[PDB]
């Protein structure tokens, strides 16, 4: 009945339409700050000197951008990894030119999304659930940390953090490939397997359950009305699902235990995506994709090109053109 | 290089750092033998 | 194509005398060049002064000529600037500066020849790629 | 910007026509129960 | 007594010129014979004024103030040159070297960014005749060069440049090119600027002087893309003199 | 109740077999320290910088002052051998206690002696075990102080004259300095505790931590947890493991940044230059090259309008130009002679650059921590030739990976510990589903 | 000469298991 | 009326000889004895009224005068082009390999 | 006009969110 205790009970109430929780106490303000700044900058921020060379890139809609080309532009390379809050600028005009909004948005977002993951733990405890859904979300969350925080740290600049834009994203993945040969990096190859594989097993499992739905309806109505929310019996025939799938391949490559099947569904993309997040996080320290440039030579010592060499010619074209005005010296060491 | 009087064990030493790995492999031979109990 | 004696045959001195390396010497030189030199001279370029490379035409025009075993073995002993006017042992690996460039400490005289040999043969095999840079990768 | 003038009508109709259709089917569904 | 890097770093004092005691109202006398150098000339701007464009005839727009957006990156320093005595006692300073340029961008009211190459490159500044002493009424007046803000290798966002780059609008392959010649052909501008330096403090003991400056010069013309603005720069300066 | 694949969870309430697990695993750790060191020495070649050679353990020994003299010149390899042997030998003793306690000793300890036995829920016994280990840890940190002050010193990359071993006679005791580090921003130009740049502060902080750890060790032996701590924590073995997994994760992230940025307790002489270091070294290299040819590097305007060689930082310091503008916070013993109080001094650059600085810059620029997974050095477009990945890249990436999974491990075990404590870790009770007794949201 | 000492180390481990089984031990 | 001055300079002797008034210093490596030492002198003492002015650079050893004489036929002078000499571009023009 | 269009659509999505969450068909048991 005490004031603090009644507050505590409202924060942790399982009766709020949206759960707040103690993690929510930090998430809500920070996601609101990041969302509100993001929306306003995307529409109306003036151009930002991403690469510190007094060459501002225009990222917002009112400055001639569309949904596809617009972005919140990363802060100035002149700032590197220095903290640049609003109150460190002589004025908002300076803060805008140097890319201040990017920093505000990413720090609040990373914080708020971290608390999002904790909030998933918390409500699961309040509801008497097992606790590990948050572990599934750590795979996307790690990915966001890698491109917004870890890769700048290792490279020394939020200017090389991933842009908050559709085409900005593409600019980031093109430069990454030329500086790190990410395609030839095995952790990225595991991400692709995690993502291709994840979409495959999504399709498989959805098609396998859907194929074995038990007839509960007529042809004039959605089969979906054959399931009623909360019903105790299962709504498909898993043995029929197993009997089709086991024969499509062979018996023992098919799951007859739904718990093992669903845990496999969880782990495959989560682990692939951990690796591909690890990939970005370790290429942040410049431990790059396999390099087989000129690895095949003939008896005389002529180079016999492979597909790795052709890839290298593409990487080279990306390297020499990216940030065409920023380099004064012959090696792009960061 | 090693001091000369140990010259002898040079190729044993090229192998020693991998032995900790063998203990993980070894835990799977043990479980294969006991039936993954 | 293969590593024939014609290719392994390089000027010894500026008189015009020639010397024919063995396949052994050539692969010796390549190994040694990777050990002592490639950190700056991978592919016949010079990462720390890209204006000066190891193409044979460049060496030929150096003072004293360096397009021959003698000039190159001498360079590894007492390196000079391209015009010959100053000795640069203080800032270039050399036998004369092996106290400060410790990798040169175990280079023997025939190692120098293999290295100089590698440098003269490689343009014959690789052509423009040697000293050409990334354009030719 | 020198943008396609028909973009606007195209976008508007692309939004309005399929949306109006869904609304029509929802409201008449509700007038049944 | 003075400060170390670790005392200054990150404070913003690295962008500030050295100042003279408010007691330093001396005079530095000039051996008509002996020669002299400036071992260090420092110029710290404090104000950036841009000339508006008045649209009509006899209105002539004004110098309006601007907001700096490029931070504490504005000062010229470590400059040096000959300090000569002319026949008539005028002194002439001839710039030789130094950090004699800084790119700056100021923001006009309404959003327009105005970049410029704040510079004293190749400065030659003279005094009146009959000097014989540098005093708290000595004025230098002179002129300097203002090279193009971008130099020749600079590539615009479509890859077009002067010493490098595309010579056309490659995204518009069959467009009529005469509309686009101003944007396609880059030009290297070289213009003059003017500067007054007003000595207001002198340490007769040490040869250090300090005061105020006003320079006028052109802003960036983006390699001929557009017309420049006129810029007036006010700030403070400091210099040390040595018998060469 | 645990399957074979979670079989080590069967040791949770078997204190004797679990002791053997820990001690045998501690032997594995000491084994690898020993074996790896001897492998590195077997392969070590003294004329070659360590960082051309794949070494991660020899550099840690050299850094304590053994085997090296001025400049990191390796003078004596025997200390390296000794360290390997004693570690390798000591792991047999730990191996021996390990397999003994794990297979033959008493499964559970608490019946043998009431001293070594424990129950996870015995909050008093647990803080006592904690305290003993705190005192041990405190002792260890003072061992470092003893080596630095009484048994030969430490390698000091900053020592005047190119670096050398030096005895630390005046450790920083001022807590404004020691704990000042703990309150610096972790962002650029500040760098939290990673910026520690002199051995006085390193030795001094290890005095503090040793004393703090001993003090706290005695505290926890002598006390029991207060009620506010009783009510905020989960008291169980899994819960304690989860607490430590989080701490290990945090520490691994710190070490990653340490080895990537700090060139004091990871001297560049041994580990290679940092990313920032190498990037600054390239600007130094061409500044030197161009100035010798007659360029006036102070007045040379680059393509963008910014200085080609020198510009200002956002607070005005004179700094290296080009992309490396981003690395102006870098400080290294080869560079600081050129720095005045406005940053890089143009008159020192013109007049006072020494050949050893030209050499160090050329070397560090050509040994930047960039490399492929198969150890081809340089940018990713470089051809094969140079077999090199920097020890710092190997050390940063490995420990980022490890730190990340330990964080996952912390979430895994912390969540499980909570649910096991409340009794729903095995699933929802069908007859008592919490949500079915809650009001509907809407 | 990397079979005069290695092969024996890799065999060491599986041999402990072939001797504890075939002599029924607490595995 | 809008001309690229660099392209236009490629239509002059600048396009065929080393231009003592404009060419980057790296071009003095294509003829022996000229780099780095004479190259450094030529560049710093530019600009030159005609090719033969190089021999009037003070401090020349008679050996240096001989090399310059040997190479005068590989030099030219055109008007200084601002675009090629500003920004220290004669010492470093942005081109490596 | 293109800016108005993009923001308008985004604004509609955000309002749709509001109704999807707070004016959903409420799930009902068995
Ligand atoms: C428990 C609850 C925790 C909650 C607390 C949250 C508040 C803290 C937030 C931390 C923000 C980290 C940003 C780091 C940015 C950066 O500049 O960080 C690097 C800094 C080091 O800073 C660098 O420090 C350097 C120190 O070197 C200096 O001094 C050296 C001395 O040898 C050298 O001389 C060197 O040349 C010289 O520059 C300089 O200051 C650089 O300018 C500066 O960038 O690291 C450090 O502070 C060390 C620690 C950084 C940790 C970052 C790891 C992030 C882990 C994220 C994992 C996400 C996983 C998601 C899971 C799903
Ligand atoms: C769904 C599945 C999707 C696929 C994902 C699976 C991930 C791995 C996929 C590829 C693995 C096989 C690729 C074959 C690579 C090859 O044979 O690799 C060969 C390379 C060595 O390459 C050689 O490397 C040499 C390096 O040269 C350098 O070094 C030489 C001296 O060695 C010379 O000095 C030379 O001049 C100098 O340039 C040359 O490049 C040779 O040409 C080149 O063949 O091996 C090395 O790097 C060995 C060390 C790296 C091994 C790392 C293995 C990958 C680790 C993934 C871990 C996943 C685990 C997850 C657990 C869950
Ligand atoms: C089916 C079989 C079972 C295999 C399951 C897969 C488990 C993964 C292992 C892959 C299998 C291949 C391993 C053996 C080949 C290999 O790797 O062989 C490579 C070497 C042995 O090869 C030597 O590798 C060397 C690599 O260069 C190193 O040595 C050079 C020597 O001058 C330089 O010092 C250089 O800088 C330095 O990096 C050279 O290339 C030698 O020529 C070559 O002989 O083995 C190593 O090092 C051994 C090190 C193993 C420990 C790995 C520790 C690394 C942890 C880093 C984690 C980073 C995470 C990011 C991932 C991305
Ligand atoms: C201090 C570290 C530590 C400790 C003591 C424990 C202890 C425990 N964990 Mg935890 N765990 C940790 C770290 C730790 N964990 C980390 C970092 C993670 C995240 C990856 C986890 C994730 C985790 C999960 C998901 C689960 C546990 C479980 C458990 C329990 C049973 C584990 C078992 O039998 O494994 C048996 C060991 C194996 C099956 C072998 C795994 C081998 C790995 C995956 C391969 C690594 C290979 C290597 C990278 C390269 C190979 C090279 C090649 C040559 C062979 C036990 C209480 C279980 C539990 O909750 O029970 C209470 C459980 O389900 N752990
Ligand atoms: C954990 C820290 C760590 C770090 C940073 C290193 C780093 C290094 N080691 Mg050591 N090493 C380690 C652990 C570590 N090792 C362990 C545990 C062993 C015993 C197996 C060894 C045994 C060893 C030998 C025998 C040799 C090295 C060598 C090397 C170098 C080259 C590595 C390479 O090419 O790998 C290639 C990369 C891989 C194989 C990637 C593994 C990917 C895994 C499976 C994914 C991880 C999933 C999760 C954990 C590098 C300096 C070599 C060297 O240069 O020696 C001087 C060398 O010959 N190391
Ligand atoms: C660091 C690795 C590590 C360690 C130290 C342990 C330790 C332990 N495990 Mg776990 N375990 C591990 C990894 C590890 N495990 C992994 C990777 C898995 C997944 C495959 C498991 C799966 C697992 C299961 C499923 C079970 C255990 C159990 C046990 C305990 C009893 C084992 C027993 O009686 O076997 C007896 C085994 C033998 C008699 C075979 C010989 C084994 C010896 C020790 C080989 C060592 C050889 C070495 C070279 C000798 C050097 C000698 C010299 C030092 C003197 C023991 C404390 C059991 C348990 O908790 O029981 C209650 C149990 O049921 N473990
Ligand atoms: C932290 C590790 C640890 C812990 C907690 C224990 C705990 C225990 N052991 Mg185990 N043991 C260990 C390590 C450990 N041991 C190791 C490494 C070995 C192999 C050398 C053994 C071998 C062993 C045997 C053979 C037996 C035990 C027994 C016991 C029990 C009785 C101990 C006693 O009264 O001894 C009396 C205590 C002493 C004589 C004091 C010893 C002081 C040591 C030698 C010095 C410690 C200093 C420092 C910590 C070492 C580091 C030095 C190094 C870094 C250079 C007890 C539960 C007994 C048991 O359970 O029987 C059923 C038993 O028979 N232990
Ligand atoms: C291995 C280390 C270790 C561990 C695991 C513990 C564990 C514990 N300590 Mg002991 N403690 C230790 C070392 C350790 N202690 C040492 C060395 C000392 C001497 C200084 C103490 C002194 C001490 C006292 C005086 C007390 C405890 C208490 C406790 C209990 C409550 C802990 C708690 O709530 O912390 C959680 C901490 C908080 C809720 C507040 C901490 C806020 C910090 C500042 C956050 C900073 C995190 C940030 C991201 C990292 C940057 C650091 C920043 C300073 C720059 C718990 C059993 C309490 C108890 O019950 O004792 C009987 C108690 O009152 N500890
Ligand atoms: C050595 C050295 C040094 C020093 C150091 C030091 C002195 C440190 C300290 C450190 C410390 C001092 C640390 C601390 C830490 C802490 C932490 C890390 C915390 C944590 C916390 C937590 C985790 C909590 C949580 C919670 C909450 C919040 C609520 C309720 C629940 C709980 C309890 C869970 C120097 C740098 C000088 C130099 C070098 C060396
Ligand atoms: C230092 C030293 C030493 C020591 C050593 C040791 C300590 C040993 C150990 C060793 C060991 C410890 C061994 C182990 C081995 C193992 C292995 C070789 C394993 C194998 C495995 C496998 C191959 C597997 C398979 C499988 C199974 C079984 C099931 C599932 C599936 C799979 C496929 C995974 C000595 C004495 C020499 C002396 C000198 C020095
Ligand atoms: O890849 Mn290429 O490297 Ca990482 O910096 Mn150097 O150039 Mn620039 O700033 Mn963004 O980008
Ligand atoms: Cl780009
Ligand atoms: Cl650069
Ligand atoms: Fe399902």
């Amino acid at each position: 009945a005490n004031l603090w205790e009644r507050f505590c009970n409202w924060v942790t109430s399982t009766d709020n339409r949206l759960y707040v929780g103690w993690f929510g106490v930090i998430m809500i303000p920070t996601l609101l700050a990041a969302t509100i700044c993001f929306v306003i900058a995307f529409i109306a921020a003036p151009p930002v000197d991403i690469d510190g060379i007094r060459e501002p890139v225009s990222g917002s809609l009112l400055y001639g951008n569309n949904i596809i080309t617009g972005a919140v532009v990363p802060s100035s390379n002149a700032i590197g990894l220095h903290f640049y809050p609003i109150w460190e600028a002589a004025s908002l005009d300076e803060w805008l030119y140097n890319g201040g909004p990017y920093q505000l948005i990413i720090f609040h977002f990373l914080l708020g999304a971290s608390c999002y993951m904790g909030r998933q733990w918390e409500l699961s405890y309040r509801l008497g659930m097992r606790p590990w859904i948050c572990v599934a979300y750590s795979a996307p969350l790690a990915s966001a940390f890698a491109v917004f925080l870890i890769y700048p740290i290792g490279q020394g600049s939020f200017s090389d953090g991933m842009p908050l834009g559709i085409s900005g994203t593409f600019n980031f993945m093109i430069v990454f490939q030329a500086e790190h040969n990410i395609l030839m990096h095995p952790f990225h190859q595991l991400g692709v397997a995690g993502v291709f594989g994840g979409a495959l097993f999504c399709a498989m499992h959805g098609s396998l359950v859907t194929s074995s739905l038990i007839r509960e309806t007529t042809e004039t109505e959605s089969a979906n009305y054959g399931y009623k929310f909360g019903q105790e019996e299962e709504t498909y025939n898993i043995v029929a699902a197993h009997g089709y799938f086991g024969r499509l391949i062979f018996q023992y490559a098919s799951f007859n235990n739904s718990r093992s099947l669903h845990f496999f569904l969880a782990a495959w993309p989560v682990v692939g995506v951990w690796f591909t997040a690890l990939g970005i996080s370790t290429m942040a320290f410049n431990l790059n994709g396999f390099n087989f440039n000129h690895s095949v030579i003939d008896a005389k010592g002529n180079v016999i090109n492979t597909w790795a060499d052709i890839i290298n010619r593409a990487n080279l074209g990306m390297e020499v053109m990216h940030e065409r005005n920023a380099h004064n010296f012959p090696l792009d060491l960061a | 290089k090693l001091p000369e009087a140990y010259a002898i064990f040079d190729p044993l030493v090229d192998v020693l750092p991998v032995i900790p790995v063998l203990f993980l492999a070894l835990a799977f031979v043990w479980q294969a033998a006991v039936g993954f109990r | 194509a293969e590593l024939t004696p014609e290719v392994l045959t390089v000027p010894l001195n500026s008189e015009g005398k020639t010397i024919t390396l063995t396949e052994k010497q050539y692969l010796e030189g390549k190994r040694l060049f990777q050990y002592a030199c490639a950190s700056c001279h991978v592919g016949g370029i010079t990462k720390t002064n890209p204006s000066l490379d190891l193409r044979t035409e460049t060496l030929a025009l150096a003072t004293p000529p360096r397009d021959n075993i003698e000039g190159l073995v001498d360079y590894m002993k007492n390196p000079t600037t391209y015009d010959g006017e100053q000795e640069i042992a203080e800032v270039h690996p050399s036998l004369r500066s092996a106290d400060i460039f410790p990798k040169m400490r175990n280079l023997t005289e025939k190692d120098l020849v293999a290295i100089a040999g590698h440098i003269l043969v490689e343009p014959k095999i690789l052509g423009d790629k040697w000293g050409g840079g990334k354009v030719y990768y | 910007m020198e943008v396609n003038q028909l973009g606007l009508i195209a976008t508007a109709l692309f939004v309005l026509v399929p949306s109006v259709f869904l609304i029509i089917l929802y409201v008449q569904t509700e007038s049944q129960q | 007594q003075t400060l170390t890097y670790d005392d200054i770093v990150g404070t913003g004092l690295a962008n500030k010129c050295p100042t003279l005691d408010d007691t330093a109202r001396g005079a530095y006398p000039i051996d008509s014979s002996q020669t002299y150098r400036i071992a260090r000339l420092c110029l710290q701007p404090t104000t950036f004024l841009v000339k508006e464009e008045p649209k009509n005839k006899r209105q002539e727009a004004e110098f309006v103030p601007t907001k700096l957006v490029t931070r504490e990156t504005t000062s010229l320093d470590q400059i040096q040159g000959e300090l000569k005595v002319n026949s008539d006692g005028s002194l002439t300073f001839v710039e030789e070297d130094g950090i004699d340029f800084q790119p700056v961008t100021v923001q006009m009211a309404g959003g327009e960014r105005i970049p410029l190459l704040f510079t004293v490159k190749n400065l030659v500044a003279s005094t009146q005749p009959n000097v014989t002493s540098i005093t708290t009424s000595t004025d230098f007046k002179g002129e300097f060069n203002v090279p193009s803000y971008r130099t020749a290798n600079f590539l615009d966002p479509k890859g077009r440049g002067l010493a490098s780059g595309y010579d056309s609008a490659i995204a518009l392959p069959q467009a009529k090119e005469e509309e686009l010649a101003r944007a396609n052909v880059k030009r290297f501008s070289l213009t003059k600027g003017q500067i007054s330096l007003n000595v207001a403090k002198v340490d007769g003991r040490t040869g250090e002087i300090a005061g105020t400056f006003e320079s006028e010069q052109l802003s960036d013309d983006d390699m001929g893309a557009h017309e420049p603005h006129e810029v007036k720069i006010q700030g403070v300066f400091y210099a040390s003199i040595e018998p060469a | 109740g645990f399957a074979w694949w979670a079989g080590n969870a069967r040791l949770i309430n078997l204190s004797g077999k679990l002791l053997g697990a820990h001690v045998a695993h501690a032997g594995l750790i000491v084994f690898w320290a020993g074996a790896m060191t001897l492998f590195e020495l077997a392969h070590f070649i003294p004329e070659k910088p360590m960082y051309e050679q794949g070494l991660i353990l020899i550099p840690h020994i050299a850094t304590l002052g053994w085997g090296v003299g001025p400049g990191g010149e390796v003078v004596d390899t025997f200390p390296f051998f000794v360290v390997g042997v004693v570690h390798l030998i000591s792991s047999a003793v730990l191996g021996f206690g390990g397999v003994y306690h794990a297979i033959r000793g008493p499964e559970t300890l608490e019946e043998y002696s009431s001293f070594f036995g424990y129950d996870w829920k015995d909050k008093n016994k647990m803080t006592t075990i904690l305290g003993f280990h705190l005192i041990v840890l405190g002792i260890g940190a003072l061992l470092l102080v003893a080596k630095a002050m009484f048994f030969g010193g430490l390698y000091d990359t900053w020592a005047p004259g190119g670096g050398d071993v030096r005895v630390i006679t005046n450790p920083t005791l001022d807590p404004r300095v020691i704990f000042g580090y703990l309150l610096k921003s972790p962002f650029g130009g500040e760098g939290w505790i990673v910026s520690v740049n002199n051995l006085e502060d390193v030795v001094g902080g290890h005095i503090w931590i040793g004393l703090i750890c001993i003090a706290g060790g005695i505290w926890h032996i002598l006390t029991t947890p207060f009620g506010w701590a009783r009510r905020a924590f989960i008291w169980s073995g899994e819960a304690y493991l989860s607490y430590s997994l989080g701490a290990l994760s945090m520490m691994g992230f710190i070490a990653t940044c340490f080895v990537w940025f700090n060139n004091t307790v990871y001297p560049s002489e041994f580990y290679g230059p940092t990313g920032p270091e190498a990037s600054q070294a390239q600007a130094m290299t061409f500044l030197i090259r161009d100035q010798k040819l007659g360029a006036n590097v102070g007045s040379a305007q680059g393509p963008t309008g910014l200085g080609k060689y020198l510009m200002r930082s956002p607070t005005g310091e004179i700094i290296f130009g080009g992309e490396t503008m981003r690395f102006w916070d870098f400080r290294g013993p080869w560079l600081e002679p050129l720095r005045g109080p406005n940053g890089l001094d143009l008159n020192k650059i013109k007049n006072d650059i020494q050949p050893w600085q030209e050499r160090r810059a050329a070397e560090y620029m050509t040994h930047a921590p960039l490399g492929s997974l198969n150890s081809v050095g340089g940018v990713a477009t470089e051809i094969n030739s140079v077999n090199f990945v920097s020890p710092r890249s190997w050390l940063a990436t490995s420990h980022f990976v490890l730190a990340f999974f330990f964080l996952v491990g912390h979430l895994w075990h912390a969540g499980r510990a909570r649910a096991a404590a409340a009794g729903f870790e095995k699933g929802i009770d069908r007859e008592s589903e919490p949500v079915l007794s809650m009001p509907s949201l809407d | 000469a990397q079979l005069t000492m290695i092969a024996m180390i890799g065999i060491a481990g599986p041999m402990i298991i072939f001797l504890l089984a075939v002599r029924r031990g607490n595995l | 009326e809008l001309v690229n001055v660099v392209d236009e300079k490629l239509g002059t002797a600048y396009g065929e000889k080393i231009d003592l008034n404009n060419t980057n210093i790296a071009a003095f490596i294509q003829y022996r004895g000229l780099y780095p030492t004479l190259a450094k002198l030529i560049v710093k003492n530019a600009p030159y009224e005609s090719v033969e002015d190089v021999l009037n650079i003070p401090g020349l050893t008679e050996r240096q005068k001989q090399i310059l004489r040997e190479n005068l036929e590989h030099f030219t002078v055109t008007e200084v082009e601002t675009a090629l000499v500003e920004g220290g571009d004669r010492y470093n023009n942005g081109l490596y390999k | 006009m293109e800016t108005i269009t993009y923001v308008f659509i985004f604004a509609c999505i955000i309002a749709l969110f509001f109704f999807a969450i707070f004016f959903r068909e409420p799930p009902r048991i068995t």
